[PDB]
RNA sequence: GGGAUACUACCCUAGCUGUGUUGGCUUUCUAACCCGCACCACUUAUCGUGGUGGGAGACAGUGUCAGGCGGGCAGUUUGACUGGGGCGGUCGCCUCCUAAAAGGUAACGGAGGCGCUCAAAGGUUCCCUCAGAAUGGUUGGAAAUCAUUCAUAGAGUGUAAAGGCAUAAGGGAGCUUGACUGCGAGACCUACAAGUCGAGCAGGGUCGAAAGACGGACUUAGUGAUCCGGUGGUUCCGCAUG
RNA sequence: UGCUGGAAGGUUAAGAGGAGUGGUUAGCUUCUGCGAAGCUACGAAUCGAAGCCCCAGUAAACGGCGGCCGUAUAACGGUCC
RNA sequence: UGGGAGUCAGAACAUGGGUGAUAAGGUCCGUGUUCGAAAGGGAAACAGCCCAGACCACCAGCUAAGGUCCCAAAAUAUAUG
RNA sequence: UGAGGGUAGCGGAGAAAUUCCAAUCGAACCUGGAGAUAGCUGGUUCUCUCCGAAAUAGCUUUAGGGCUAGCCUCAAGUGAU
RNA sequence: AAGCAGUAAAUGUGGAGCCGUAGCGAAAGCGAGUCUGAAUAGGGCGUUUAGUAUUUGGUCGUAGACCCGAAACCAGGUGAU
RNA sequence: GGAUCCUGAGUACGACGGAGCACGUGAAAUUCCGUCGGAAUCUGGGAGGACCAUCUCCUAAGGCUAAAUACUCUCUAGUGA
């Protein structure tokens, strides 16, 4: 039939336009008192899915 | 899967939204104008006949790359800055809808 | 030695953080340091 | 099998890959790495800042040239001759 | 003195009467309702039925809701590593040696630290410079404090070991607050997740006359995603519009 | 411990007392509360069954019927528990 | 760059090291090599040792490791001990 | 000891023994779900050519499973890299 | 595409709809620029034509999905000759 | 015209707990379930997926309903890379 979608990770990145995967960043979301300053910069920034993943994952995504 | 070491979809956060009525139009760059006429009228269903655009999205919008060789007159919905800038840069004007 | 995240003045938000001690530092400590709608280095007091 | 009792010492760090990531006549970058260390072995001299784990950068972009810095010693000193 | 009598919630010390009307508690009735409760009989069906009287009695029981018990019952789980399972142990990070002169690397292999701390041990200007040793003398358990001269940083440096260190990063004096916002080419690491160092750029200030120099402690360790929940602000959206 | 029992000293449901109330908004004033008598619905003073502490008892119940110095409650005196 | 995969139990020698008993055809890492996935010759037989890689023929020749009195091809060779 | 009856599988029975309940029982037999599941063993059908490994990390309720990396293959591209 | 003429055909008919032809940004929005915002810087994304429909082959995915094979669980029944 | 009148009561609705409705007593606003309560009757009421203003649609609680669809134990006739 139709194949689905992982709703979950749709709900997790953004689609580029060659083809690539805008991935938001992790280890955020709560207490950065334990950290530092470039730390909090360079995460407030959004980085791509590796083409390894992208094998892991390429049949998820019929629909963005 | 990978045998219990961590998704990447889990590893990593949801985030934003949508919004849902997310609005842009049938656009059109500028140069696909070169086939009409100088002076002509050029409007939506004008266009919709002329296969510049197969259908309306939300409306009608513009944008500002090619060249246009035609001073002539349009009525749309929506434009950019260089948009009607270059239309009245030749001349012929705009009757924003 | 235990944390403390501070309220600017004005700034209005939850940004900046460090390192103090009630027992070495017991009480209210404030500084000077740059908030960004002030294009300057202003001082900040604890709460 | 039988009673084999407590045991404790097999206790020891996930390492660091540290030293040099250039050489001798190699051409950089502006935010390049030469060598990643501790204390200071080596001295950054010309077009070098030092990072704070005592990671030396070179200014610019360039070529190298290590050498002794003061009788017994080795510094940097990096040259964008081009 | 022990609170505390203006008004006084009300008052033990109360009294008294039931008032729109009602139930506080216990009784009496009894229909209700019950009775494996005895006589009358349909039904010679004594079932059931319905009188009879008697019982009890608005009770419980019953329906829902509630909450305490509940191996009585039912379904699951009951980590791995391991010179067989095994008991023991250990399981996450940092230093070294094994490691074989680049880096990198094993062992139920050797030794050691960690689950922080410094508003001053931090930032910034201006000074200092070794313990220790003998030298030796109130002291004296030699020695403390002090003093002569060499001492390799053997001093010591907040936190083990390592490198490193007198540019002092060691120690002081004063200043303070860069333990600053928004960025950065770029480079290392690594399978991924991650993680690491940045020129510098605006900016703007501390100190310093400045020069300039400060994006936390000489480095390294200080718990850990994500979801969830919370909280405040909020170029946002948020439903026919508001 | 379990069983029973108890002063119940007190702490304890489904129960009551009621002072006062969104998003948007007809309500008292056109910079403004009687929350009254209003759509996706609400407060305490206080007590409050079973019980929870407390005290009895409780070993043809379950249980233990021990231990140290001198000693293979297998003796004893110091004996503890 | 992208399409399609299998491999995660490895083994022995030299070598370096640890551990064990300067034990083990042990055990763990490492540097090489072979097998696995590779026949043929030599080591009597002899997966890992020595020599060495086959496209098919062929009653041709040259050599390697190794060998040259018989089984079994080659010297009872020389010269020296 | 007979002839007739009564007990049903989460159950029955039981001078107790996991013992019996149609040659069998730590809860029978028939069907059905159901081609249950199976990281497990076995098995897997004609030919020739060319290339041609791996038995290593690293994380795992994981260790004889998996995932990417590694090392293969094929064709697009590049161009001494 | 459904659907229709047609005939268990083709063909014709059939434009609801799908992709592409601009991207950026959670979003509001903007647009060869966009985001962040302080500029464009700054860099990310861009930017600077060709893709489309049908099919073949490979691979993947959901359906037992290379094949056989458990112990067992559940539902409903049969049985005390 | 509608001025007056009839306009579907334990109903609507609520609390409690359960399901369903893609969507978790839920938002379930929508719809049913059972226990408690419990409305207006236009001059009023219902909705508008937290939700309401304003705005709009309708005017509940009474009933009946072909066609366009489904399967084949059928029967007939026919067809079968």
């Amino acid at each position: 039939p139709k194949m689905k979608t992982h709703r979950g990770a749709a709900k997790r990145v953004k689609r580029t336009a060659s083809g690539q995967l805008k991935r938001s960043r992790a280890f955020t979301s709560h207490l950065f008192a334990n950290k530092s300053t470039k730390q909090k910069r360079q995460l407030r920034k959004a980085r791509l899915v590796s083409k390894s993943d992208m094998k892991r994952v390429k049949q998820l995504l019929a629909y963005k | 899967f990978e045998g219990g070491q961590l998704p990447l979809f889990r590893r990593l956060p949801k985030r934003g939204f949508t919004n849902i009525n997310r609005k842009e139009y049938a656009i059109v760059n500028l140069d696909q104008l070169n086939k009409f006429e100088d002076g002509t009228e050029v409007t939506p269903a004008l266009l919709v006949e002329s296969g510049v655009v197969k259908n309306e999205k939300s409306g009608i919008k513009i944008l500002g790359n090619g060249s246009l060789d035609k001073k002539l007159t349009v009525k749309a919905h929506k434009f950019s800055a260089s948009a009607a800038e270059a239309i009245d840069a030749k001349g012929g004007a705009h009757e924003v809808i | 030695r235990v944390n403390v995240t501070l309220a600017c003045t004005e700034c209005g938000d939850r940004n900046y953080i460090t390192t103090k001690n009630k027992r070495n530092n017991p009480e209210r400590i404030e500084m000077k340091k740059y908030c960004p709608r002030l294009n300057k280095y202003t001082l900040h007091r604890e709460t | 099998k039988k009673g084999v009792s407590s045991t404790k010492n097999g206790r020891d760090s996930e390492s660091k890959r540290l030293g040099a990531k250039r050489a001798d006549g190699q051409f950089v970058t502006g935010g390049s790495i030469l060598y990643r260390q501790r204390g200071t072995k080596i001295y950054p001299g010309e077009n070098v800042g030092r990072g704070g784990d005592d990671t030396l950068f070179a200014k610019i972009d360039g070529v190298v040239k290590f050498e002794r810095k003061g009788r017994d010693k080795k510094q940097v000193s990096v040259y964008a001759v081009a």
